[PDB]
């Protein structure tokens, strides 16, 4: 009955939270192994049996490591941002689609836009709390990157949204029931990888945390426990985008293991980029954001709007 | 091959004298490369391949 | 799939002494390979060489068991 | 209950807003206010469509300017006062217990959410935003949208005219 | 990317670098004087240390 | 990262060669005023041959990966133009000078 | 000086245990605190993050260790650039007077438990530049060194052997077990 | 919704509890004058270090807002397309995007991102 | 123990340091640590100091109210808003519970050294005696608080509000010693 | 009373916003932020009315599009003003 409904809804949310957290913490190893073999390294195979408990080992180190809090009175404000970031990276999951009702969450695309937007405030205030020009430059560069890409991200969404005829994500499954949707929108997939990669701040768009240009960007002044939360937040983010890529382009077959095979392959693909590409410049990226992607997205918008008008004409 | 841009004597090799053609097949090639990232695809497949080479790590201290 | 590779696994795993005697070896050395007893050390160590691998892997050592 | 608790949280944050003077502390205060107001309007609406909208425009993009230019930082970080927090907690709680006391219904709005419409209403069985946003595009009330977009175009012509004072 | 040694004192506006003062000398190991005190054969490794790549 | 690691694999082979002749990974003392300090061990010639044999493959792998890549090209190209006259009067040399256009070289 | 036992002596002896403390604990509190120390040391031992200071000549070996021949992340070691996130500092190369305050500052900005490896002779005792007007004779005079890796430079094997020795030191550290006595 | 609200509150509470817990699990150390300085690669931080606010980043974010609002205008096209009159929905939407392109291409010839500084 | 105690948060109430008798019936004469150490070595090198007590005290006695006010001036704790007040520890019965609980809970050293024994210490006055030798007998110059403490507490300076003015606030005007007759007035 | 139970909360917040708009602040940023809070309240009054109305609801965008433009203009003149004088501080006024 009714309270059966609510109890399960909370169990599912809680159950998903532990899984996504343990997955991303455990996924970190797969980055370290996989990148280890892109390079001709062997990757972690030392601790436990073949480095399986490597990420648990990492967490124990961090939580034991003290919290080298910055200048005297910043305690809270420096302690806020990691919470307010890991929260977004997790809670963004709850809109993800199921056939087995977790929610009746409509406007899921809008909610995606919103959560992906809120990352700016976390990084920016984090740098501001740190109060170190290195951290501050990182935040500004991080802010500019995310804010710029959201513009293209929105219009890109709309192409799919029109092609499915609603904002409810679930209809991606019904429209993909015959033939996958990548093979229709191939260029969008490459662009969407880049947009997703920009959001999660991975390379080639690695300006926010980065290395060798800023020490760690905003992350530079973060002690252990805060750092662990930021680091987990980023990987919860990289997984979610991998899921969103899977549900849009590659079948949305939530009740089929092949969907989870596809999750791993896409998250692998993110790493596959990590070990291959070099980094962009500031300005060249902004050209790529406004002068290249926005034009691209508008054309497809004007292309598919006509197509659906023609489609509506036919039926 | 496209012609050079500076005539070279021996004992040297200019590494940029090659001209960027304006022939239509040549521009469309480059355009298609940018529109579908062929060069990235070449590099992408390289690293996939090079997973399949056995790592050269010595299992120290054994 | 298993092109005469699972066979090789069977050789090393079984003649190790079973599940326990394959896992403890793996658990300790972080790898399990096949060679020949080049010579037994004076101090319990055992040396193994196999030209099948390359120079990094050519020769290796199983330290004395009492060193846990 | 959620509705009047949400009044209470907005009241408390409003008292926070009028006290705080550090620009980040104020800008932080706006951020919370926006979530609360989005929640509240959503409850009394037919759906949360407009709530998601103004969230991503007002908060998501436009408060970025305010925080960013108010990154003046005062040159120093907050001296947080656990006292206004405790008063904030204190004022919240007995407002919250009063919320538990107050009349369940009469203390609620009267607006008609999609659920609080009658069953017979044949119109209500459409997509929740279809019939609401219809005449934003259908004539003869759609040209005003054209005025909006050109207004925004002109807004950019203005910004580059003000933000381009010799540098 | 700073070789571990180099220390650039940079003055930036926006993000561009206007004045870039490099402070070479964070490594200087008085090797000219030492080379003087030792013998030619002894002095030889000094040069291999220099430009160690 | 990938270029650096792939090449630093091959850097190990070359250092081993220094180790074979001189006895030190780096920082040999092998060149001395009267010629090299010491003769070479037999077979080092051949090992050099195979190493040179494979180096074309290794260098080309990274070369094809990275020379053409757009990010790298735009990331480096047209950075810090060094005109010929400005190069000389500042006392340049090496591939910097040789890159700017000057046909000079000490060899 | 001692020497390894001989074949038959090894035969008599049992397994050397895993936790270096042993398993002779008397009471529940002792036995429990022994395990928690073991877990802590296991965490701090398995994952260790150098800072990559690497001033000079020695640094090249500090890179070859990262290279794929004697892989170091294999052991759970990663080069975090930011000292706030780095757990260990491999001071390598010479410490000139201009650098001395910098090294000090970097060291104590790093949070503890912090261990320093003094790689190379230049850091160990000033190395080959010991009688120089500009060099800190050793790095013991600026920071507390934990492990010394002799060499000029140390061969990469030597360096990561020392890393393992640091892991052993990280393994046997007694913090909870002996707080109980404190 | 409030099902969503409660779940977020629960997560946030669990999140802060975890970080609260780590704050006690991590050993303390006696504070140090220098351990709490801004990180400037190991050389003393300069004066206040508060960056100049004479820059363009607000200008880019203002372009964001214009396009961010314009995005808002075009969001509902998905649903109304089944209901609205087709001429008006067709032309009205088309001129939106067309004006955007022309604004963009006109603005490339302006080239405003290639500032002199 | 001394300055960290008077600086740490738990020692403070909301913004109201509680002091025994408002900290206005206490005489303290702290000394700087290095000058104590330098005394130790100098008396270790000399064996003729053997078998001699030494009252180690600073140059100028002080009143705890003078110190804490000066401390808060140094820390910029008194400009407009941070709002320092001094209670009577006897009036408020909450400070003791903080000490008792803080002791009972912390396994290691209690947070900020809040254990009651520290509280009794601040209450106790500093009774020197003549004849008992001193640092001057040990040939040790004594850096005063006026030279040492400002830099000492510089890390804990804070409260640079956006609402108010900073920087131009004068250097913290030093405290004022307590003389023998003035002490006899204090104790009446 | 209808307004006292329904339109009261919007009033109390709106008046508090204005008073903060006419208070004392080191620069004008607190003012702009003050009127910004007022806009959110302005939206609040506007929406509860547009909710009285079956489909007139959509007018939110019109108000929102206009309101953000005021804020942008607000930040525009301020930021140009720092750049002019090297500061936009109320002491300059
Ligand atoms: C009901 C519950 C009953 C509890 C049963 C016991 C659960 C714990 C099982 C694992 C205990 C391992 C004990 C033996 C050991 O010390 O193994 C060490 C292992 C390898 O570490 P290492 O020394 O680096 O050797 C690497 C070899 N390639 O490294 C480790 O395994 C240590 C890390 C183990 C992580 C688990 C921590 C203990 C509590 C369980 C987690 C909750
Ligand atoms: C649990 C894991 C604790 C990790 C954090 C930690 O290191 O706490 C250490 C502390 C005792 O450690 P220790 O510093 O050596 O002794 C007190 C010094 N006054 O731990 C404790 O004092 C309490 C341990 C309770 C068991
Ligand atoms: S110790 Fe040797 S290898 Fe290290 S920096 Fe000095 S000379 Fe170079």
């Amino acid at each position: 009955m009714f309270y059966m409904e609510f109890i399960l809804s909370l169990i599912g949310s809680l159950l998903l939270i532990i899984c996504v957290l343990v997955s991303v913490a455990f996924l970190t190893l797969l980055e370290r192994k996989v990148l280890g073999y892109i390079q001709i390294r062997k990757g972690p195979n030392k601790v436990g049996l073949m480095g399986i408990p490597q990420p648990f080992c990492d967490a124990i180190k961090l939580f034991t490591k003290e919290q080298t809090y910055p200048l005297l009175s910043n305690y809270l404000s420096y302690y806020i941002s990691p919470i307010f970031s890991l929260f977004l990276s997790l809670f963004v999951w709850m809109c993800m689609p199921f056939f087995v009702k977790l929610y009746s969450f409509n406007l899921g695309g809008l909610f995606f836009l919103c959560c992906t937007s809120l990352g700016v405030y976390t990084v920016m205030v984090a740098g501001w709390s740190s109060n170190s020009n290195y951290a501050l430059l990182g935040g500004l560069r991080a802010v500019a990157q995310t804010i710029s890409y959201e513009v293209s991200l929105a219009l890109i969404l709309l192409s799919f949204i029109f092609l499915i005829g609603s904002y409810n994500m679930i209809y991606f499954f019904f429209y993909q029931v015959y033939m996958w949707f990548l093979i229709i929108l191939f260029p969008m997939a490459l662009v969407w990888v880049s947009i997703s990669l920009a959001e999660t701040n991975r390379t080639p768009f690695d300006f926010a945390e980065g290395e060798s240009e800023l020490v760690s960007g905003f992350n530079v002044e973060y002690s252990s426990g805060g750092f662990a939360l930021i680091f987990m937040a980023e990987y919860a983010s990289i997984l979610f985008m991998s899921m969103l890529f899977c549900v849009i382009f590659l079948g949305c077959d939530v009740f089929n293991l092949l969907f989870y095979m596809k999750l791993t392959f896409i998250s692998f693909v993110f790493i596959w980029v990590r070990g291959t590409l070099p980094r962009f410049r500031y300005d060249k990226l902004m050209y790529l954001a406004w002068k290249c992607f926005l034009s691209f997205s508008l054309n497809y918008l004007l292309f598919f709007i006509g197509f659906k008008i023609l489609l509506f004409s036919l039926l | 091959e496209p012609k050079d841009i500076v005539e070279v004597p021996k004992g040297y090799v200019y590494v940029n004298n090659k001209e960027l053609s304006m022939e239509f097949a040549d521009i469309t090639d480059r355009a298609a490369s940018t529109m579908f990232f062929g060069e990235l695809l070449r590099g992408f497949a390289v690293t996939l391949a090079h997973i399949f080479k056995e790592p050269a790590t010595i299992n120290y201290p054994f | 799939l298993g092109i005469n590779r699972l066979t090789k696994l069977f050789q090393m795993v079984r003649e190790a002494g079973g599940l326990k005697q394959a896992y403890l070896k793996l658990y300790r050395n972080d790898d399990l390979k096949i060679g020949t007893l080049v010579g037994i050390d004076k101090y319990g160590n055992k040396y193994f060489e196999n030209p099948y691998y390359f120079y990094g892997r050519n020769r290796w050592i199983e330290f004395a068991p009492h060193v846990n | 209950m959620i509705q009047l608790m949400l009044y209470s949280l907005i009241i408390t944050t409003s008292i926070i807003f009028l006290n705080m003077i550090h620009p980040l502390a104020l800008g932080l205060t706006l951020l919370i206010q926006t979530i609360f107001v989005c929640l509240l309007t959503g409850l009394m609406t037919k759906s949360f469509w407009y709530s998601y909208i103004l969230f991503l425009i007002f908060l998501g993009g436009m408060l970025v300017l305010f925080i960013y230019v108010t990154s003046l930082a005062s040159n120093e970080m907050f001296n947080l006062s656990m006292k206004l927090t405790l008063f904030s907690s204190l004022i919240l709680i007995f407002m919250l217990i009063l919320s538990f006391i107050m009349d369940k219904t009469s203390s609620s709005l009267f607006l008609m959410n999609n659920d609080m419409q009658s069953i017979i209403n044949m119109n209500s069985y459409f997509m929740e935003n279809s019939l609401s946003l219809n005449k934003l595009y259908n004539f003869p009330t759609n040209f005003i949208t054209i005025l909006l977009m050109n207004y925004l175009l002109i807004t950019l012509i203005v910004i580059v005219k003000i933000t381009k004072l010799f540098k | 990317a700073a070789h571990g040694v180099l220390r650039l004192v940079l003055e930036l506006d926006g993000e561009t670098v206007m004045r870039a003062d490099p402070h070479i000398g964070l490594l200087h190991r008085g090797t000219e004087k030492l080379i003087e005190y030792k013998t030619y054969t002894q002095a030889l490794p000094y040069f291999d240390r220099l430009d160690y790549v | 990262l990938t270029p650096f690691f792939w090449l630093f694999e091959e850097r190990e082979k070359m250092m081993e060669f220094y180790e074979r002749v001189s006895g030190a990974r780096m920082h040999a003392a092998y060149i001395r005023p009267g010629g090299v300090s010491l003769d070479m061990p037999l077979g080092l010639m051949d090992d050099i041959y195979e190493f040179a044999s494979k180096f074309a493959e290794r260098l080309d792998e990274v070369e094809d990966v990275l020379t053409t890549n757009r990010i790298w090209v735009q990331r480096t190209e047209d950075i810090g133009i060094v005109t010929a006259e400005e190069a000389l009067n500042y006392g340049f040399s090496g591939v910097m000078l040789r890159g700017s256009g000057i046909k000079w070289d000490l060899r | 000086q001692q020497t390894l036992p001989v074949a038959e002596v090894a035969q008599n002896l049992p397994k050397k245990g895993y936790s270096p403390f042993g398993t002779k604990q008397s009471s529940v509190a002792e036995w429990s605190l022994a395990r928690l120390d073991d877990l802590l040391n296991w965490g701090r031992k398995g994952s260790i993050w150098p800072l990559t200071f690497g001033l000079a000549c020695c640094a090249v070996e500090m890179m070859h260790i990262a290279a794929p021949r004697y892989d170091m992340d294999r052991y759970g070691v990663v080069f975090r650039a930011s000292p706030r996130q780095a757990d260990v500092i491999i001071v390598a190369g010479t410490l000139t007077n201009k650098m001395a305050p910098a090294l000090r500052k970097v060291y104590d900005q790093m949070p503890e438990p912090r261990w320093v490896i003094s790689m190379g002779s230049c850091a160990n005792g000033g190395g080959y530049y010991h009688y120089s007007y500009s060099v800190v004779r050793g790095c013991d005079r600026i920071i507390p060194v934990d492990i010394y890796v002799p060499g000029c430079p140390p061969t990469a094997e030597a360096l990561m052997y020392g890393v393992l020795q640091l892991q052993k030191k990280v393994k046997r550290m007694k913090t909870l077990q002996m707080w109980y006595r404190k | 919704m409030f099902s969503i609200i409660f779940i977020a509150l629960l997560i946030l509470l669990i999140t802060t509890i975890v970080m609260f817990l780590a704050s006690i699990l991590s050993k303390k150390a006696l504070i140090d004058r220098e351990k709490s300085s801004p990180f400037e690669c190991g050389f003393d931080p300069k004066s206040s270090s508060r960056l100049p606010f004479s820059l363009r980043f607000f200008l880019i974010t203002i372009i964001f807002l214009i396009f961010d609002v314009e995005i808002a205008l075009i969001l509902p096209m998905i649903i109304i397309m089944k209901y609205s009159n087709i001429m008006i929905w067709t032309i009205t939407s088309i001129i939106f995007i067309l004006i955007l392109l022309i604004g963009l291409y006109h603005e490339w010839n302006q080239g405003m991102l290639n500032w002199s500084n | 123990r001394f300055l960290r105690y008077y600086a740490h948060i738990w020692r403070r109430q909301f913004r109201s340091m509680p002091l025994w008798h408002k900290g206005e019936k206490t005489v303290k004469q702290p000394v700087y640590v290095s000058d104590v150490a330098q005394a130790i070595i100098n008396a270790a090198k000399d064996p003729d100091s053997a078998g001699r007590i030494y009252q180690a005290v600073g140059p100028k006695r002080y009143q705890l109210s003078e110190l804490v006010d000066w401390f808060h001036r140094l820390m910029r704790k008194d400009q407009k808003r941070w709002g320092y007040m001094r209670y009577d520890m006897r009036w408020d019965p909450t400070f003791l519970l903080k000490a008792k609980l803080n002791s009972f809970i912390c396994p290691g050293t209690p947070i900020g050294g809040l254990h009651p024994a520290r509280i009794e210490r601040e209450a106790v006055t500093d009774k020197v005696l003549t004849g008992v030798p001193t640092l001057e007998d040990l040939g040790v110059t004594l850096t005063t608080m006026e030279q040492q403490v400002p830099w000492e507490l510089r890390p804990y300076r804070a409260a640079l509000y956006y609402d108010a003015e900073l920087g131009e606030f004068e250097t913290p005007s030093p405290p004022k010693c307590i003389e023998a007759r003035d002490e006899l007035r204090l104790f009446a | 009373m209808i307004m006292i139970l329904y339109w009261s909360l919007p009033m109390i917040l709106f008046i508090l916003g204005l008073f903060c708009f006419v208070s004392n602040r080191k620069h004008l940023l607190s003012m702009l932020l003050s009127l910004e809070f007022i806009v959110l309240m302005l939206f609040f009054m506007l929406f509860i009315y547009l909710n009285m109305l079956n489909y007139e609801s959509y007018f939110s965008m019109m108000f929102l599009t206009f309101s953000v433009c005021e804020g942008a203009l607000g930040l525009s003149i301020l930021v140009s003003m720092i750049r002019t004088h090297g500061n936009d501080y109320f002491q300059s006024f």
